[PDB]
């Protein structure tokens, strides 16, 4: 589901895409990704929430 | 009631491949595999 397709401001959920795995899934695994970037390149990144 | 007889009704209305299913060796029946199909035309007749 994602909010983006038919309500961003609002924040909805609303379903745009489906995936045939028939097996289920019981785990989950957040990954890390960095930014290669100097030190003045840094900059701050927003915090997702679960 | 005397309800309306029914009048000009308005009616509103892909191709699903089912080769994987017959082609290749079938999985055995503890390790079955489910094929989902979905928004795809079918024939009932040809299988």
């Amino acid at each position: 589901f994602s909010s983006r397709y038919v309500d961003l401001y609002g924040g909805n959920m609303f379903q745009f895409a489906t995936l045939p795995v028939y097996d289920t899934i019981k785990y989950y695994s957040i990954i890390p990704h960095s930014i290669r970037s100097i030190q003045s390149d840094r900059k701050a990144w927003a915090a997702f929430y679960v | 009631s005397f309800e309306a007889k029914p009048s000009g009704s308005v009616v509103e209305q892909v191709e699903c491949d089912f080769s994987p299913l017959l082609s290749g060796t079938p999985p055995q029946v503890y390790n079955f595999k489910r094929l989902v199909f979905t928004n795809c035309n079918y024939n009932l007749t040809k299988l």
